[PDB]
């Protein structure tokens, strides 16, 4: 959601993720931002229970 | 601002694939444009020979 335009190509680096909740993905996003940078995207998206993240890289940094 | 920030990553994203796809496709042509800018020498060659050799 967030047909395809954008999730099925290879032109834009996308990562999709579930969690458990939004605290467990504040320590994912702690390690990503202690480890990697402010070089991400922190989004969280309540499901029915699983949380719905999304993250946003480049297109050659897909292997790191 | 979710699901508004990621359009303008994903054209960003599109159009800098889009420029390194037509600078290698820049980088493919370069290699034909030097072998057919190259083959004139061999040929005005081969013509200097084949007058140096018809002249004799």
């Amino acid at each position: 959601e967030f047909n395809i335009a954008a999730a099925i190509g290879a032109s834009v680096n996308y990562v999709t993720g579930v969690i458990a909740r939004d605290k467990v993905a504040t320590l994912e996003q702690i390690l990503w931002r202690v480890l990697r940078g402010n070089l991400f995207f922190k989004t969280v998206e309540i499901e029915q229970k699983n949380a719905f993240i999304v993250f946003s890289h480049g297109d050659l940094i897909i292997k790191r | 601002s979710q699901k508004n920030g990621i359009a303008t990553l994903l054209q960003a994203e599109k159009e800098a694939h889009e420029i390194v796809s037509k600078a290698r496709k820049y980088r493919q042509d370069k290699l034909k444009q030097a072998k057919t800018d190259a083959a004139k020498e061999i040929d005005s060659y081969k013509i200097q020979k084949d007058k140096e050799l018809k002249e004799f």
